[PDB]
């Protein structure tokens, strides 16, 4: 029998236990089980707020993380997608009178349950003339509420999104791990009756970026490749092999190796030439240095077409990027890679640069009494002897740490989540943090 | 207590006096004009414009706030700014809007020229824009911030707030009074220290002070907090204390140490690994280049200086053409590997 | 009074000059309903207007020409195309049977999406409105868009052609042009009868008598024969006493160091080297043009300059 | 005001040196203008002065700048706009900062508007602008004043302002801004308010003109001349924590080099390594390491 | 009016494209088993994505083709409120249609939309994908925002080899019966550099305007630079021949050819040549150099001379 379903739908996660990625003890989605559940109390530390904020990358849950959460607890939802216009006159027009409202739901069901609320999906999406006005209604509806309103967003680090931050409790949906996915996933293609060897689904877990949906639809277009009867990890171990692309490779091949996924062959490249070791340098080290440098220089060439190509769209240095980027270092590093095409792994260090950067920012604003500079090194040695201060007090005599940490925090205008914030910020080499260095911290998050 | 010494007046300074006179009297006489401030980090150059201001408007020039707000790019990446104001000025740095900074600048100073006729009555007929680290806006922004200082040059002041103007456009440089902030002598960061010290009532030597300030390198604002942070940790202060350096001086101070030890590749993936350490704390690859770069000269010999020199000269010229630093990095680190070890074998 | 760049446009198809070709492969286009888009590329002042414009009239009568013809210039403004284009080729002219013509100037000024959405326009109504871009970048131009339409390259009108149009306007007008004037001219226009023929009645109507030297001193170009001394200054004297003849020179008449480049590499190239030193020269006049593309002084890439020339 | 234009020229044959430019300036009712010269020798002056014979003083031109952020299409978009005394005058500065493409655009805005607008190009070269603007437009030199005059000027200034500057004092005036009135009269300005006029001694003026001391200078080639790597590092980093920006000492150091008595490949070396950190720091690099590496040029070049 | 040979020759159905075997093939499953998923399709122009997504369609659909789709092109209003109204209420529509198949909203050129009309369409994609399928087309695949990328299956595409368009041609030219020869051929494949739509259009405007295919022929409809004249110069500068080189550099140059045309041609003609390897490289090394000066802005002629000097110091 044809089915008329796509894997998304077929193996959803139609429990609360079977979402992939948090089934722990304070995870994204029982914390929301939490907080929902006495909300009530309020008309995780966030049982004083009015909504909450589902954030993080796409397909790891979050819709299905809040449709389960409200189905679990008997409460009904009413549902506002991106591809329903919530201008301020539309939004304070729709969804106004049902905020201090009873739902009918309450009433007439077909057993009767109250504890209706709301879920404001997509709420990035309120952007453009169209939804001219949204999130300050929104803002202004989370202030004079009666029912939990649930906000879903995509990236918190937007500007629409910081000025809702401060009115919803923030939660963060995490990348599942390699490994959670990997079971789950191996389940479902057992389910399914499709074989597939365990470092396929590696290569296809990571080249999916772990994201659930994309992972589901790639298992579905291999299956579909399987009954017919090249990925970004081969074509970055195809670029520096010696002993068969000896004829089988010319300069138009080996350009066109770049061209499979040129959004990110660089990265790839960049990433795993320097576990190659060249067999025109047969042990001598100080060729197979210099092959290094020589194949560095020629990655930077390529880093500087990628920023000629990115500022005006001129597709037309693609061929020279391939040349300086993919095609050289494999002449210069022809050897044989050691261990595993790793992935480019620059990603993820740009997003944590990202992060660091937006909170030293803040905790540098936080401290404009009358000095400032954005987000220098100049507040991360601010920051630094911050730490150091807060912490001698506590390190030496526990009596004193919380009467110091409060005169300071006073003092620059912060506040335990800028103490959080300054902790884990100055932590160099996975060094741990001077302050878990005990029985003072219990009654600090409770005094404070 | 960084904050807590600074002076607020221009009679109140501790170094550059004859400067500080001169300043006096600009803002004394009619028609103060665009100032444009600069000189080395950490020398006094924020102080002195906010002693500035101090004796331009009146003291409620410190009863500040902060404020966010959003620019559009010329498509949907919407970006979010953060703006110290007073009731008198603005302090913006319009170059976190990494190549946005063209919008920014038109913004703020029409929204600053139009507040201003909001009846701005206290003491005098303009308000003052303090944009910082100006010598890092695009060309593209430098030209609009040129013509938007002229077509309001009536209404608001600019003061631009910048070190090493050699990437200022000359047409800048024409309209701005140049004031130059030299970073303080070593005698002058001993006078301070000393004068601090003393006002907190502490017992600064005369051979611990001296040795804070040659390892402060001119720079006053790493002196007062190597003070204040030899006395977190010891108290009394003897002739030999151990003076503490912050954390990136010495993560960076060790990837130079094993640089030069090993020249290895399995040593340079442990150098990449600290270079990505370094780049996501956000400390600039400038900062890198020369603190890495030091700490090499440090360990090579002296035929061998020169080569060092103009590599590390020409890895960071042609960063600040790329986008990724990291690779830059890398490659600077991996040519330095392959000359090092080629010359000491050899 | 009228510019001699409009009183000898060429009204008719046969009055152009120098695309015999082309003509007639669109002359027989006509003749045969069979007109495709067309997609008109080169350089400035070389007749792509004025072709097309002649095959309009051709093609419609003089009152059905405000209604059947949108010329269109595409440096004005995505909703260009989805308002006025879209909305003149879809429907019909009311009694008139027959395509349209909608004419893009400056057709490679457009972004891509813009370019995008005229290819899908164009490929839907592609037989009651035919569309005839034109442009001077055929690389600007998406390879979509271009693929829709036969592309024609209007080279520049080599100075044989150019010269009899020049005689026949010599002689209409009253032009006491010399032998070499005309040599003067044909060289600084650089093939495009639009510039030569503006510069010459300009040249005409501010001194009087076209020359070798009149037309030099109009248009302000560099004469050959400074930069004979310029070349003169760095081959066979001191670095400094030529560092003083060439900034007093360049400062005495208004002078850049990119024109001074240029007319110095084309001597290089003049005179006889080595062809081992010219390589020299070659390279580090190449860089010093990329480091005046940057914003620096000139005072440091003139100096360089000598330096380059200093390996004699 | 401002003394840059509380003493600009009033008439066009008044106080202009300049005599072939004064004279056609009263015929100018060849349709356009092209004023080109070095900065700071009256270029704006003029025309203003043009203007304001011809239309009035309630008769008031549009002045804007062609090297604009906002690409052309604005320039010419607001010419057009300010388009709708049988004629309106419309000023160009830097007008040979255009590229060709640009000019090209603004040669068919020109031309099409060529009835009810006279146009006027200031450029500093007049080989910049392309053959077609130049064609049409008639050229006008503009010669910078004698040294002599522009300390007579000066004292004339300075005693119209009663601002108490040694004689000396106006000739290093002149001399660190070489043949720049407009700069010179700006810092005579600005540099009395820097004193409440008690004594404006040439300290200030090195100051205010942002010239490093000839002193560092002859310090950074007695650095160079010979010596270890140490003493460079120590002179460029006494250099840069003084402020004194990269650019100026680098334009000095080619000013010393150049007219000195070096050797012609020392010259020639030397003066490639000056336009290529020059470039280098006009790109954004590291004002500390480009001089590390000019110096180390400099003194590999010396030294040997 | 007679129709171009670009739709007179479309292939009708999934068997009669040539474009990249393994796409086609998981499309003509598709097309058999029929539960497609939402399919993003991307890759350079003139490929074969418009003809793969509507040969899916079709052989999908049938007879409910006029019923069951809904194209959007770039040149139809796609801005938030059409996502909000018109492709909702088709999402919505109810169309009965055999067990296996849905309905197809095709979104032609999908880079082009904004980002509020991506953000608009994403759950009308995920809550009716039980009846809808959604098919876009895109050349940039990055032109389209995250979220739409993780509820499709991204098909990349790729240029054709030589022999595809070449077996294409072929089957044109048979129908026709065009006169040709090899060198003629050989042109257009070179002229076409992958694109099947561009070969096609360049093989009809040369065989209506004068009929036999000879490559003397095709360069006078096309006229880039004579690949042959390029390999003259690369030669010239193998042998460390300046004088000679500039002189073809300096002919290319008067007869108008732009310089990124030429820089273009040199690029593609140096890759395929028969240079030594070491050699090759160091000349695509300064040849991606010169095109970074030159698309930066510098294009006059004396950076394509001062390129020539470092190709000609190269080989001593
Ligand atoms: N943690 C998970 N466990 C199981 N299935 C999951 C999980 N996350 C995602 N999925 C699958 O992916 C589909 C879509 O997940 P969603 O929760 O809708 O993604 P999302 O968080 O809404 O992403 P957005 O809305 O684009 S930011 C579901 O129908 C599931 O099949
Ligand atoms: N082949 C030609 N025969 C006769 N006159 C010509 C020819 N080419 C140019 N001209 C003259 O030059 C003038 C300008 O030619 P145009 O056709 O306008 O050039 P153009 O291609 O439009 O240049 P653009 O639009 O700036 S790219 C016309 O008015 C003619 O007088
Ligand atoms: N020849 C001159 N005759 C009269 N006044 C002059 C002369 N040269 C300079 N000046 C004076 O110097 C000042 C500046 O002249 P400007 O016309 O502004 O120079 P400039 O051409 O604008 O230089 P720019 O704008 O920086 S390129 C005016 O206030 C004049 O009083
Ligand atoms: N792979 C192919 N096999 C056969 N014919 C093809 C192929 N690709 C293109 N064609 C022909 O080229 C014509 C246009 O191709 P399209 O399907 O429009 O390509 P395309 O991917 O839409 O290109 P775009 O939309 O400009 S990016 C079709 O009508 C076919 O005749
Ligand atoms: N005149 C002064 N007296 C005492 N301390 C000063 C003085 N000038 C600067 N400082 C110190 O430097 C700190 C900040 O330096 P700053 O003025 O910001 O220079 P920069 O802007 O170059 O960093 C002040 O908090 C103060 O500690
Ligand atoms: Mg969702
Ligand atoms: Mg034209
Ligand atoms: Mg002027
Ligand atoms: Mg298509």
């Amino acid at each position: 029998k044809v089915e008329n379903l796509l894997w998304v739908d077929k193996y959803k996660p139609t429990s609360l236990k079977t979402i992939i990625g948090q089934q722990g003890d304070q995870s994204c989605a029982n914390k929301l089980l939490r907080w929902l559940r006495n909300w009530q109390k309020s008309s995780d530390d966030g049982s004083s707020f009015k909504a909450a904020l589902l954030s993080g990358p796409p397909g790891v849950g979050k819709t299905t993380t809040a449709s389960l959460v409200c189905q679990e607890l008997g409460y009904s939802y009413v549902e506002l997608n991106a591809s329903d216009t919530r201008s301020k006159s539309s939004l304070k027009a729709i969804v106004a009178e049902s905020l201090n409202n009873t739902s009918i739901k309450g009433f007439y069901s077909n057993s009767v349950s109250t504890k209706h609320a709301l879920i404001m999906d997509e709420v990035d999406g309120m952007a453009g003339n169209e939804d001219r006005g949204g999130i300050q209604e929104l803002i202004g509806l989370i202030k004079h509420t009666k029912i939990p309103i649930i906000c879903m967003c995509n990236d918190r680090n937007h500007p629409k999104i910081r000025s809702l931050v401060h009115y919803c409790f923030d939660l963060r949906f995490q990348r599942p791990r390699v490994e959670q996915i990997k079971g789950a996933m191996m389940s479902i293609a057992f389910k399914e009756g499709l074989k597939i060897p365990p470092p396929a689904m590696n290569e296809i877990i990571l080249g999916a970026n772990q994201d659930i949906r994309q992972v589901l639809h790639n298992l579905s277009m291999w299956c579909a490749r399987s009954k017919a009867l090249m990925g970004p990890f081969d074509v970055a171990r195809k670029v520096f092999a010696a002993g068969e692309e000896t004829a089988h490779m010319s300069l138009v091949d080996k350009s066109d190796l770049f061209f499979h996924d040129y959004s990110i062959a660089p990265l790839f490249v960049q990433e795993n030439y320097i576990h190659v070791k060249p067999v025109a340098a047969g042990g001598d080290m100080k060729k197979h240095l210099m092959l290094l440098s020589r194949a560095a220089d020629s990655i930077c060439d390529g880093d500087l077409v990628d920023s000629q190509i990115r500022s005006k769209q001129n597709w037309s240095l693609l061929p020279a990027q391939a040349i300086y980027a993919s095609v050289l270092p494999g002449e210069l590093m022809r050897g044989y890679m050691t261990q595993f095409p790793t992935f480019p792994s620059w990603l993820g260090k740009h997003s944590s640069t990202g992060k660091h950067d937006r909170i030293v920012q803040d905790l540098a604003l936080h401290m404009s009494l009358r000095t400032y500079s954005s987000k220098r090194t100049v507040n991360m040695d601010y920051l630094s002897l911050l730490r150091d201060a807060l912490v001698q007090p506590l390190t030496s005599q526990g009596v004193d740490g919380v009467q110091d940490v409060v005169a300071l925090m006073d003092t620059y205008y912060l506040m335990k989540e800028d103490f959080e914030n300054i902790m884990e910020i100055s932590s160099w080499g996975g060094k741990p943090s001077p302050f878990s260095k005990p029985k003072v911290k219990a009654a600090f998050t409770r005094a404070y | 207590w960084v904050d807590k010494y600074r002076p607020c007046s221009l009679g109140r300074l501790d170094y550059h006096k004859e400067q500080a006179a001169q300043l006096r009297n600009l803002v004394q006489c009619g028609d103060f004009p665009h100032l444009l401030v600069y000189g080395p980090s950490g020398a006094g150059k924020k102080t002195r414009i906010m002693c500035i201001l101090r004796e331009l408007y009146g003291v409620g020039v410190e009863k500040l706030r902060i404020e966010h707000q959003t620019i559009t790019t010329p498509s949907k990446k919407k970006i979010e700014i953060s703006t110290i104001a007073s009731n008198y000025h603005l302090e913006v740095n319009p170059s976190d809007a990494g190549n946005s900074d063209r919008v920014v600048i038109q913004e703020m100073l029409k929204t600053v020229a139009q507040s201003q006729q909001l009846e701005t009555n206290s003491q005098r007929d303009f308000k003052v824009v303090l944009l910082t680290e100006v010598d890092k806006l695009t060309k593209d922004a430098q030209h609009a911030l040129r013509r938007t200082m002229e077509k309001y040059m009536s209404t608001c002041r600019l003061i631009l707030c910048c070190n090493s103007t050699s990437k200022v456009i000359p047409p800048i440089r024409s309209r701005c009074l140049a004031v130059r902030v030299p970073a303080p002598s070593i005698e002058d960061i001993c006078h301070v220290l000393s004068t601090v010290c003393k006002k907190e009532g502490l017992n600064l030597p005369s051979q611990l002070a001296h040795r804070l300030a040659e390892k402060s390198c001119r720079n006053l604002r790493k002196a007062l907090l190597m003070c204040e942070a030899c006395r977190v940790q010891q108290y009394p202060f003897t002739a030999d204390q151990e003076i503490p350096e912050t954390d990136w001086e010495v993560y960076l101070r060790e990837t130079a140490n094993a640089i030069v030890s090993q020249q290895t590749p399995q040593r340079l993936l442990e150098v990449r690994g600290r270079l990505y350490e370094l780049l996501t704390h956000c400390i600039p690859p400038e900062i890198i280049m020369k603190g890495l770069l030091s700490e090499l000269l440090h360990n090579c010999d002296g035929q061998l200086k020169g080569e060092v020199a103009q590599m590390a000269a020409y890895y960071e010229h042609r960063l600040q053409l790329g986008s990724k630093a990291i690779y830059h990095l890398e490659a600077f680190v991996a040519k330095f590997m392959a000359l090092y070890k080629k010359f000491m074998e050899d | 009074n009228l510019p001699w760049v409009e009183k000898y446009r060429p009204q008719t198809l046969n009055d152009l000059i120098s695309h015999q070709d082309i003509l007639s492969t669109i002359q027989k286009f006509i003749n045969e309903d069979r007109l495709p888009h067309l997609l008109l590329y080169g350089p400035p002042g070389t007749g792509k207007t004025s072709t097309i414009l002649a095959c309009a009239k051709q093609l419609y009568k003089d009152k059905e020409f405000g209604s059947m013809v949108l010329e269109l210039n595409a440096s004005d403004d995505i909703d260009i195309i989805r308002g006025p284009i879209l909305s003149f080729a879809s429907t019909r002219t009311i009694f008139k049977k027959g395509f349209k013509l909608v004419i893009l100037d400056e057709a490679d000024a457009m972004t891509q999406d813009a370019q995008n959405a005229l290819r899908r326009v164009i490929e839907k109504f592609t037989e009651n409105t035919r569309f005839c871009l034109i442009c001077n970048y055929l690389s600007k131009i998406i390879p979509a868009l271009q693929s829709r339409c036969t592309r024609f390259r209007f080279g520049p009108l080599t100075p044989e052609l150019m010269v009899p149009r020049l005689e026949h306007v010599v002689e209409e007008e009253k032009v006491d042009i010399s032998e070499d004037g005309m040599k003067a001219l044909v060289t600084l226009s650089s093939g495009d009868m639009r510039r030569a023929l503006n510069i010459l009645q300009s040249t005409n109507m501010a001194f009087g008598k076209v020359t070798e030297e009149t037309v030099y001193t109009c248009t302000g170009h560099p004469l050959k024969s400074d930069i004979a001394n310029i070349l003169d200054w760095m081959l066979n004297q001191d670095f400094t006493t030529a560092y003083r003849n060439i900034t007093e020179l360049k400062t005495l008449k208004g002078l850049a160091l990119h024109d001074i480049l240029t007319e110095i590499h084309l001597f290089v190239h003049r005179v006889d080297f080595p062809s081992s030193v010219r390589i020299h020269l070659l390279t580090k006049m190449a860089d010093i043009e990329y480091r005046l593309s940057v914003g620096t002084n000139e005072k440091i890439q003139l100096s360089s300059l000598i330096a380059a020339f200093q390996v004699t | 005001v401002p003394w840059v234009e509380k003493y600009r020229p009033k008439c066009v044959d008044e106080v202009a040196f300049q005599e072939e430019v004064v004279a056609v300036l009263k015929k100018s009712l060849e349709p356009n203008l092209l004023f080109y010269g070095p900065p700071g020798t009256g270029k704006t002056s003029t025309i203003l002065a043009a203007a304001r014979e011809l239309f009035g003083p309630e008769l008031f031109v549009l002045e804007l700048n062609a090297s604009d952020e906002r690409g052309i299409q604005v320039v010419r978009e607001k010419v057009k706009n300010f388009a709708q005394p049988p004629f309106k005058i419309v000023i160009l500065d830097e007008a040979d900062s255009m590229t060709s493409a640009a000019q090209a655009a603004l040669r068919r805005t020109m031309e099409k508007e060529s009835k009810t607008t006279r146009f006027c190009l200031i450029c500093n070269y007049v080989s910049r602008i392309i053959e077609p603007l130049t064609s049409r437009c008639s050229k006008f030199r503009f010669k910078p004043l004698s040294d002599k005059i522009q300390q007579q000027r000066l004292l004339d200034i300075a005693k119209k302002e009663n601002v108490k500057i040694s004689d000396e004092g106006i000739a290093y005036l002149v001399k660190v801004s070489e043949g720049d009135l407009r700069k010179a009269i700006t810092f005579l300005q600005s540099a009395t308010r820097l004193t409440g006029g008690k004594e404006i001694t040439e300290k200030v003026i090195t100051d205010i003109a942002g010239v490093i001391p000839a002193e560092k200078i002859d310090g950074v080639f007695a650095a160079c001349q010979s010596g270890s790597f140490d003493k460079l590092e120590a002179v460029v980093k006494d250099l840069i924590d003084e402020g004194h920006a990269a650019t100026q000492l680098v334009n000095q150091l080619h000013d010393v080099v150049v007219e000195n008595n070096l050797s012609d490949k020392q010259k020639s070396i030397i003066t490639e390594k000056l336009a290529e950190v020059d470039k280098c720091l006009a790109d954004g690099a590291d004002e500390h390491l480009q001089l590390i590496s000019l110096c180390a040029t400099v003194m590999q070049q010396l030294s040997q | 009016y007679e129709l171009p040979w670009v739709e007179k020759y479309r292939p009708v159905k999934l068997n009669e494209i040539v474009g990249n075997e393994d796409t086609v093939s998981r499309l003509e499953v598709f097309a058999r088993e029929g539960n497609v998923p939402n399919i993003i399709i991307a890759g350079p122009p003139g490929t074969g994505k418009t003809t793969s997504i509507l040969c899916l369609a079709r052989a999908l659909l049938g007879p409910a083709l006029k019923d069951a789709m809904l194209e959007l092109n770039a040149s139809n209003d796609r801005g938030i409120d059409v996502v909000r109204n018109k492709i909702k209420m088709f999402a919505q529509q109810k169309v009965t249609l055999p067990k296996g198949r849905h309905k197809i909203i095709i979104l032609d050129e999908a880079d082009s939309m904004t980002d509020g009309a991506q953000q608009a369409l994403r759950r009308t994609m995920e809550i009716y994908s039980k009846t809808t399928r959604f098919a876009l087309a895109c050349n940039a695949s990055d032109k389209i925002i995250e979220p739409i990328q993780s509820r499709c299956a991204v098909l990349r595409y790729t240029k054709l080899t030589d022999a595809q368009i070449l077996t294409r041609l072929m089957n044109v030219i048979e129908k026709e019966r065009v006169p040709y020869t090899d060198d003629g051929l050989e042109a257009i494949i070179f002229t076409a550099q992958g694109d099947m739509r561009q070969a096609l259009n360049n093989l009809q405007s040369t065989f209506s305007g004068f009929g036999f295919i000879n490559s003397e022929n095709v360069f006078k409809v096309c006229d880039e630079p004579h690949p042959l004249l390029v390999k003259e110069m690369i030669q010239h500068c193998v042998n460390a021949n300046i004088d000679e080189a500039y002189k073809i550099l300096a002919h290319l140059w008067h007869l108008g050819y732009s310089p990124e045309d030429i820089i273009g041609n040199i690029f593609r003609v140096c890759k395929t040549f028969q240079m030594a390897e070491y050699l090759k490289l160091e000349f695509i090394k300064e040849i991606g150099y010169t095109h970074m000066k030159i698309a930066e802005g510098v294009n006059s002629l004396l950076q394509m001379a001062g390129l020539l000097a470092r190709l000609c110091q190269k080989t001593m």
